[PDB]
């Protein structure tokens, strides 16, 4: 292990923040060595300036304030809609583990029974739950825009504060890399998150379900099988 | 002598290497033989893929016409990877 | 031709290792840095105590699957579990004798880092912090193989 | 208190983040700083978004009491056929025409395609001259003009008329977001508004809205 | 998150009108500044009206936590009689005097009067005691003493004592409100409260409020 040699502010890293990045076509990359706006010196930057929506300053801001945000709910949300749907195929009784009606149970029964355990929460109120969520998400995000207890609000992209208990965020270079880790992997989740939802639409089966037909008959059991449906006549 | 420093680049990664691998080996990996009756060494073991993942926690049988497949498909996969990966003539051949 | 990968640790061909993409990779250099026993600026206590919960949450296992009673039920895991905690015991006892015969005389001489700099030395190599750091493995094996019990208990598909 | 100034009541309140963006301070009415996107970031399309807003919210305000007023008019002591803005849109399709009031003494529009034209013509002339002036006196001011449409002369006084412009977009606010909650329960009930009022006022806590939420379900 | 200071959690929050009656401003715990009427403009009068509310809050945490222990105590794996806090007093006049955790092993009380009259003789004397001190070392500070009550020394560090107190005085108001709500609760209905919420757990919209709604009609 060999402290990264800073010194400098390029990040490097092996070849991703500088002038010769890797970009989006593998000889057809932006013209005139990337439009003017953005040359490196921040993560995810690779340059899709093609519709040209956010030439302002600010809004180069304004936009990645919106970005961090966006795909670090959607990476929680593929796994929240990816883990019962094994655990209920395994050995784990649910309800309904397939996440359209995992909403909907609170009315089945008695409420919201929580990994078939009738020994635990019982959220019998939708009511309440809608108080709490409001309440306590109005609070949060309130205190991410300005900043109060638990650590100041010192950046609203990275706060890197007392929240970490990992306390890793110290060497900037290997940052520089997770930074960019981050919206790789996020963008991912927006992805898989539109597997979720435009899956949800035309079948309305579970997107493990999906794996499992797709794979059991890759050559039939695809997408292109739904292609006559939603024509009109 | 040897070098100095270990290079923290020692895998030039060349990002045509591994679709031109998989993708320049499968794609005449499925054509169909006399042999097999009409059937691929990518859709026909496609088919106990997915076969026996319908029963999943079953793990399938120590003799079931389908290890020969993994391991006759892997045995030329990972090595047209690594004889594409000798396709770094920047400086040998 | 011009392009080499296996070289001598720091330059220094005349120390008896050389580098390899086994020992000095990224990833693999990284990894080992970010495990408890190399981190330096943490007390021994606390390493001791992360050590100790990993170790005897595995230890257990082996006595409950393969031990003397294994067939009959419902009591096989608890004569594992409980020979689990007896082995993690004569760790502790190992690591404090171990305290007694080691640093029970002078320390070395200096250390640098592969980048060089001056680092100070670990204070895990004086006989305070090495006792420290055995009784963080005594309570944290403990804990450990009991959480195995525990975990035993209440989980979903366990067999 | 202090809409025209630092001190306005701030998007989040005393969650405010008192380090607002820079390209509005007071000085216009509405103007609460939640700007998270950040779409009006130029002078002259900020320019645009609120001439844009009162347009918009001067036609939500007039389609809102437009949806609020038939309904109880009809439901108190008159009759329409149906009342509700659904089919009024069609009256002039089922039997005699669009009658206004309910009375074969009014309106009586048979054919909609003559409605259809002359809206066109009187609309056509009344944005064009809306835009660019015309009768009336030739509009100098294209926010709030100050010629003769105000007969009345409520904009003497400056603080009590800027404090009407603010009250103007707040209204309009509300209105664009209740005119978007008429649209919704157009579409997912597909009920009468004040029917669904009356509704909810008999059936406080039973018939909430998540009776309404297997409807749309796709299988 | 900063009740110690003019950034303290006020009263409507982000309707907070930061224009606060300048004889409270922070440096006391509670001070939330919700003064509507203004009973206590009064500096001493302001004193006494912190020393009331800290006694009132105090003896109402302990009456509530006494009306929700005994009740779960003898649902779970006891027997008391009457663990419903009404005829819990009564309970010394029904067969065999009070027996304590409903075990004639126990305190077994017979007679009220001598209750009674002990109750006055002990409380007498440790309520003057509170006023004027005495032992365990004289009272010097009438508000929070910090002679021999802590035993266990948490008031050493300034801050996090301060946060005890604010947690204390919020503790304190809302086991208030919540023992109010156990008198009216005892008056509208007169059963269990903790009955009440297991019937309201298993009932959560059928029997709310409002089937005791027509009880007490004038007629
Ligand atoms: C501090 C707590 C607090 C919370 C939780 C909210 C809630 C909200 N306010 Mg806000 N406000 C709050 C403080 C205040 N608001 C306002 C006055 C307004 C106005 C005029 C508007 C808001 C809007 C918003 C929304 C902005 C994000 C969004 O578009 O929703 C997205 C999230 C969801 C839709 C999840 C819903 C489930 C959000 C639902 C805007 C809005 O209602 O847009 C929808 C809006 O126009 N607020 C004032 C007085 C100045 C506040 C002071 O406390
Ligand atoms: C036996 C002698 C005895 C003496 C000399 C004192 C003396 C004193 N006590 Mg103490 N107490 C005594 C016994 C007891 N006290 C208390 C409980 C309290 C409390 C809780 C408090 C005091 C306080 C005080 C001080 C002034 C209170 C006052 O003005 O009363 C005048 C009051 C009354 C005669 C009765 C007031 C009743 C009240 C209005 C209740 C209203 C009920 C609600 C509206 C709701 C009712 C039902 C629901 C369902 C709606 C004073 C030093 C107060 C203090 O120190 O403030 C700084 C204080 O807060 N005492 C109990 C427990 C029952 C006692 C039992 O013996
Ligand atoms: C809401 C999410 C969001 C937001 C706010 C942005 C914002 C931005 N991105 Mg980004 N991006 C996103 C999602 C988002 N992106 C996703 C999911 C990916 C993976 C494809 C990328 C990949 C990406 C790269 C690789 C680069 C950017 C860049 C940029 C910046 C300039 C580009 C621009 O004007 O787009 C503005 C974007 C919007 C106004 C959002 C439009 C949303 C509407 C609904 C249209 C989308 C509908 C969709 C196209 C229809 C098909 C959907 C299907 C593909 C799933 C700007 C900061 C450039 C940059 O500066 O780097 C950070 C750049 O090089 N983005
Ligand atoms: C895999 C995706 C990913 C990656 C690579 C990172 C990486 C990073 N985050 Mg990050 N983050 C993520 C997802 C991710 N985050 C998500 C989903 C959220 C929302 C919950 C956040 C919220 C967040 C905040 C609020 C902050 C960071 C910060 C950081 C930086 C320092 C922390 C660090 O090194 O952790 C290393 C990360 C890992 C080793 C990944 C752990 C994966 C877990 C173990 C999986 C299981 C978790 C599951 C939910 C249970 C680093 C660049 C801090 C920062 O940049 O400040 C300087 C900071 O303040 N992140
Ligand atoms: C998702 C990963 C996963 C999981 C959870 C299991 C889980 C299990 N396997 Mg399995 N298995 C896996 C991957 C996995 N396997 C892979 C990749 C192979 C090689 C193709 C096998 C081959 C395999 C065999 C040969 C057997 C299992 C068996 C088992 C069971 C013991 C258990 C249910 C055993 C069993 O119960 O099958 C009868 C068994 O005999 N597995
Ligand atoms: C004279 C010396 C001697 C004695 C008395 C024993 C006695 C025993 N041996 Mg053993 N052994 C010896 C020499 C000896 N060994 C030598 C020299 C070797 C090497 C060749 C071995 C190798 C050996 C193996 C490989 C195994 C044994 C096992 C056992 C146990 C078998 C009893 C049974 O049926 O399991 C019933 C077992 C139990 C009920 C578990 C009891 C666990 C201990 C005794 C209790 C610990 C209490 C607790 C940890 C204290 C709490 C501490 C606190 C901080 C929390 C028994 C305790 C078996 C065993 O225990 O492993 C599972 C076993 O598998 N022996
Ligand atoms: C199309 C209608 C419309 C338009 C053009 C505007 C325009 C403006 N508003 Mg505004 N607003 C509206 C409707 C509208 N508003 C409604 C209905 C509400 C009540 C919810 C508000 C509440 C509001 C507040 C609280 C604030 C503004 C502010 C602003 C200004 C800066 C923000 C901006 O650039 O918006 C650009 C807007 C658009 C480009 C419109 C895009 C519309 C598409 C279809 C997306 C909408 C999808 C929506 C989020 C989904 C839910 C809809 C539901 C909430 C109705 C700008 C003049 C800020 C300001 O400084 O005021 C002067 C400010 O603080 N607005
Ligand atoms: C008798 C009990 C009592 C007393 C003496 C006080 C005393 C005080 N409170 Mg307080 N409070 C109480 C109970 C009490 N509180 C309860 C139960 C709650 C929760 C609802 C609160 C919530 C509260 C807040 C949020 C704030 C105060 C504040 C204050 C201070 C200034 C207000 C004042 O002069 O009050 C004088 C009070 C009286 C003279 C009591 C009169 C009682 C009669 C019977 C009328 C009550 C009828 C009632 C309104 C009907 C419904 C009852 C139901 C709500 C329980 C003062 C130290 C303010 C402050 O600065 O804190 C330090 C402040 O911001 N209080
Ligand atoms: C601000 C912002 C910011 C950030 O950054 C971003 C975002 C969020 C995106 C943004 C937002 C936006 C929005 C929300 C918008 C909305 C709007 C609306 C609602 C409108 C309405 C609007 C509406 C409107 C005009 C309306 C109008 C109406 C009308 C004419 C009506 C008519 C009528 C009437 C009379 C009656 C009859 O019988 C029928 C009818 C036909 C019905
Ligand atoms: C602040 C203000 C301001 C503005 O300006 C004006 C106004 C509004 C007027 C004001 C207000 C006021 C108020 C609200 C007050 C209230 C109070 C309360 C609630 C108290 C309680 C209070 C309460 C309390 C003490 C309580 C106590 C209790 C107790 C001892 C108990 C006992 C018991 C028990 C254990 C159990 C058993 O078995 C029985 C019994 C016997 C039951």
């Amino acid at each position: 292990k060999k402290t990264a040699a800073k010194a400098a502010a390029p990040k490097s890293s092996g070849v991703e923040f500088y002038g010769p990045n890797r970009a989006k076509w593998l000889g057809p990359y932006s013209e005139n060595s990337t439009p003017a706006y953005l040359t490196g010196e921040f993560p995810g930057d690779y340059g899709w300036d093609t519709a040209g929506l956010s030439a302002d300053p600010e809004t180069f801001k304004r936009y990645r304030e919106l970005e961090l945000i966006h795909a670090r709910w959607a990476m929680l949300g593929a796994l929240g809609c990816l883990t019962p749907e094994l655990l209920a195929k395994n050995g784990t009784k649910f309800g309904e583990a397939v996440w359209f009606k995992a909403g909907a149970q609170i009315f089945s029964e008695g409420g919201l029974d929580y990994l078939g355990n009738p020994s635990l929460v019982h959220a019998q109120n939708i009511v309440a739950t809608l108080a709490v969520q409001v309440i306590l998400m109005g609070l949060i995000e309130g205190y991410r825009v300005n900043g109060g207890p638990a650590g100041e609000g010192l950046d609203p992209l990275y706060p890197g504060e007392s929240f970490d208990p990992l306390g890793l965020a110290d060497d900037p270079d290997t940052f520089a890399e997770l930074k960019v880790k981050e919206i790789k992997n996020g963008r991912l989740a927006m992805f898989s998150m539109f597997g979720f939802f435009v899956q949800a639409i035309v079948t309305g089966k579970g997107p493990v379900q999906n794996l499992d037909d797709h794979l059991a008959n890759p050559t039939v059991n695809n997408a292109f099988a739904f292609a006559t449906k939603f024509t009109p006549s | 002598a040897s070098n100095k420093s270990f290079p923290r680049d020692w895998v030039k990664t060349d990002p045509l290497v591994p679709v031109l691998g998989f993708a320049g080996w499968t794609i005449p990996a499925n054509i169909g033989v006399s042999a097999f009756g009409g059937q691929s060494l990518f859709g026909l073991f496609t088919q106990s893929i997915g076969e026996n993942l319908a029963h999943f926690p079953t793990g399938p049988a120590l003799d079931d016409k389908f290890w020969l497949y993994l391991i006759t498909y892997h045995l030329g996969l990972f090595l047209t990877i690594t004889l594409g990966q000798i396709g770094v003539q920047g400086r040998k051949q | 031709k011009k392009a080499q990968v296996i070289s001598p640790v720091n330059g220094d061909p005349f120390v008896g290792m050389l580098e390899t993409p086994v020992t000095s990779a990224p990833i693999v250099a990284t990894y080992l840095s970010n495990l408890p026993a190399y981190r330096t600026g943490v007390a021994p206590v606390l390493r001791g105590v992360e050590i100790g919960l990993a170790h005897g949450f595995l230890l257990a296992g082996p006595f409950i699957k393969l031990g003397p009673l294994r067939n009959v039920p419902e009591t096989a895991e608890i004569a594992g579990s409980l020979s689990a905690a007896g082995l993690v015991l004569i760790l502790a006892l190992c690591l404090s004798i171990y305290g007694s015969a080691q640093f029970q005389s002078t320390p070395s001489i200096g250390v640098k880092t592969l980048s060089g700099r001056s680092v100070a030395r670990d204070p895990l190599f004086s006989a305070d912090g090495w006792s420290e750091f055995a009784a963080g493995f005594l309570v944290g094996g403990e804990a450990g193989v009991a959480w195995a019990y525990v975990c035993t208990q209440i989980l979903p598909y366990y067999s």
